[PDB]
């Protein structure tokens, strides 16, 4: 998962230098990764889960709703064939039969966004300059200007905050 | 006005004869750890490190489109106790001030709006005093140093 | 969703430079985005909902009160038609009929707003100014004029969430 | 495990002395132990655990969800065999057959994360840093510029810790 | 038990006066005894336990989880045969018979650690500089510089103690 | 008890002045006594205790753990013999009968320390410099320089006390 | 600059003449409880004590390649009640200044990067000033003193 790379940071920031330092490019890289974990995504393309189900109930979630296709599905180790259910959007599978009670075991593609949205790889941008500039302080005074930083929560800056949470899964 | 070009070449000059070609002249290699763009403190991880900024520019005007400039270089050479720290401040200060002191008068070459770079030179320029930390950090310690330098621009008003 | 564009933010802050830097229009492309998604709307144009009906029941809300038309509905996968049921104002369908319990299935055109009030457009303006400015601080002291910053909720600021709250869907 | 070593921070810092300091190799070599140690991981190859089995239950945990393979397991001293159970991603076995009752003890090998992730590479960096400059204080004042060091929390800076409880096991 | 020596701290620091002072030589052979005790270790080699049991159970817990063997165990002072029991890791003992009720005696050898990790050996030399710098206060002010220290914690400072817990025995 | 003398403190302070002032060898005096007393230690040698026993219990503690010897117990003034108990360290006596119910006296040498632990040697150090410098009181701002002192606890400067109570008994 | 090799000179100094080969001309005996490293006023656990801080240095340009130097130290002197404390003051102060105001001129030996120590001397080195504490705590109490130096360095600009 790439939510920005070098050069969508020098547009943000309109950089003019002829590189990136290693600074600069680690922390992009770096930022990447966390954005991706911290909505709680992965950058797996396969998913196994083991469901418990009971005949009571027929709709399962699926453990990640970005789901695309579920390519494999069974119960006790006795397979099951597509007409027996049917596939709906945020990873919601509704059986067509009320299931024999114990384990369900399911394969499925989970895709991810697309496009990916400005707002996250702006607040990529702005996660990467947090780090370049090293602004998790709470003030400075070199020479005569001064600045507070942020109430920062769950140790994310808050103004970066919103934007996650407008995603963050679960 | 020349203040950044002059900062620059100041640096470029101690880079140049720091750098090792001196060996029984200058204590010390500064390996490129001086720099008039990453000077806060936070930016520096490595000792020594010598931090170049820019003062007050001032001007004064004479009878016939000649001026003099004046500018402030504050100077902070950061280090880091190996031996104690005011023997190894001495050295650098030492090394520093005979490179202000030796050599000729600083070059610096002047970017112009015509896209040409000419070079020019600063008339006198002075280092004025020397102070140190009181020791209270360690192992890390700093010294301030002061240099003055007055130059002339180009004769703007009779040029045109 | 385009709530603001180029010439709308061109217009607010009086700019006479030729263009905008890329700064500028990436932070718009990304309110954009985000005020669409804070109001709780989506970009979709049909929309597929699944839900759980009683024959006790017969009033049921659609998950976007802009839907402007019903384009199928089924039960159990038993298909009814449009004489069954009536559609009203903010996504409100009433059946003509109690429903057999179970599943609902239906597609609709969800719309939005049109025209696109004025107060979002200048929330909108002043979002992209908060980021450009960087005002996502406590205090400044550079020179000698100080200010103070809004006591911000949500991590909005509170001058802009105000315009939001006003439309803020559930 | 190694997450981090003197070229990894040289990058980083872009440093261009010959060499480090032994202060700063040091404090490399410890933060890759202490880093590995508040994941909750260990730097073991071949694990052995003891768990209590009962006939009710066959879904077991092992110790570490890296595990990558059972190579042995045994119910009260009598060995059983690998078709008689199934092993699943993050360390979950589970039993074709109702145990006897007692204790369970099994052999498995633990694996580990395989690329280390770019993140966990820069927050070593920031706590090499974080030591080396001793920034484990308040306030700082030397000269004219002065800082305020962030609330740290358990101890933890609390720049660090975010990307630290991202992947803190358990 | 020494976790550093001259040497060790000789390297931290990057001392070039050709001897340590006095202080310093004292303050690290307090500092291995404080960091001994602190975790909960002891520098003995052999070891005695008397523990109260009961034929209801089987599993018993050593007094120090590096025992590295056991070497004599005893029940009412009637001896009892290596084949009769089964030792795993931290300091399990699991009988295989039950036991009469009353007291065990047993002797086993504790050993340690092996090699002292980085991290142990890096918070000995901060803790050593703690106590020769005096930096047990809450501020000082000599000349123009100004610091505030730690929050300190069991007047531990507190970015000692981070490392001590991590091992902290029970 | 001599945990330090003047030739302890003459190393630690590093003093080349050629004799100690009365005052500096009087605070050592008391600093002796001091410390011997607050680890609820005496400087007695034999030690006469009186215990009340029943029949039910057997095991019995006595009042100094460092307690090295027995050397005449008895039971409503009935003397008992060597073999009719056992004494293990920590100076627990365990009784091999059950004894009739009333008073036992028992006289035993209670030995001390061995040797006099180097951390305790450094408290009474610091401790007589803390009378030493008169510095009991809160602040001092002789000519420009300016200390805060220590929170104190239960009178004892906090940095002292962790090193009494990691050896203060009961 | 010779700061430090200069402070450590008085302290020698300090140290030689104190010692006890002046009986009926010095006071006191130091034992060696003067220096220039240690003097913060938890370090000090003897009394008296002499202590030496280095103040500002400052240059003086002269026409072809001389300049002056001028040097503060600022000197406490720490004692403790044993008479009233200000007689006591009174024999420190009294004894250092002599030594101060009488034998040559201070010679200091400058190390060089070369690794010689030129032997160099002190041109000239005056006390200026006295205070004394105002008693609130005791036993203890403390001397203010200000020396200031003036000395020539190398001639560096024409060896160069």
């Amino acid at each position: 998962m790439q939510i920005i790379t070098a050069e969508d940071y020098r547009l943000y920031g309109g950089l003019k230098r002829p590189e990136l330092e290693s600074g600069v490019e680690m922390m992009i890289t770096a930022a990447n990764a966390l954005i991706t974990s911290l909505l709680g995504m992965d950058d797996a393309d396969a998913v196994d889960q083991l469901i418990n189900t009971k005949p009571t109930r027929k709709k399962y979630f699926l453990s990640s709703p970005s789901a695309t296709s579920v390519t494999k599905m069974t119960i006790n180790d006795k397979e099951i064939d597509p007409e027996q259910y049917k596939l709906y959007s945020d990873g919601v599978i509704l059986l067509k039969f009320s299931p024999p009670e114990g384990y369900m075991d399911v394969e499925y593609t989970q895709g991810g966004f697309n496009p990916i949205p400005e707002d996250l790889k702006l607040a990529a941008c702005m996660l990467v300059d947090h780090w370049h500039k090293q602004d998790y302080r709470q003030a400075k005074t070199i020479g005569g200007e001064t600045v507070t930083f942020n109430n920062t929560k769950s140790g994310i800056p808050e103004h970066i905050r919103t934007i996650i949470e407008v995603y963050r899964r679960v | 006005d020349h203040r950044t070009s002059i900062a620059q070449a100041l640096v470029d000059r101690i880079a140049q004869q720091m750098d090792g070609s001196q060996p029984d002249e200058y204590f010390n290699n500064l390996y490129g750890n001086v720099s008039r763009q990453t000077y806060k403190f936070e930016e520096i991880r490595e000792f020594p490190y010598v931090a170049v900024h820019i003062g007050t520019e001032t001007g004064q005007y004479l009878p016939s489109g000649q001026q003099w400039m004046f500018l402030e270089l504050p100077i902070l050479v950061y280090d880091k106790e190996k031996t104690d720290i005011q023997e190894q401040l001495e050295k650098l200060v030492a090394d520093i001030k005979t490179v202000i002191d030796t050599g000729g008068n600083l070059e610096y070459t002047v970017s112009k709006p015509n896209g040409s770079t000419f070079p020019c030179e600063a008339t006198d320029m002075s280092i004025t005093s020397v102070s140190t930390d009181e020791g209270l950090l360690a192992p890390y310690g700093l010294a301030e140093i002061n240099v003055t330098v007055r130059y002339q621009p180009p004769r703007r008003s009779l040029r045109r």
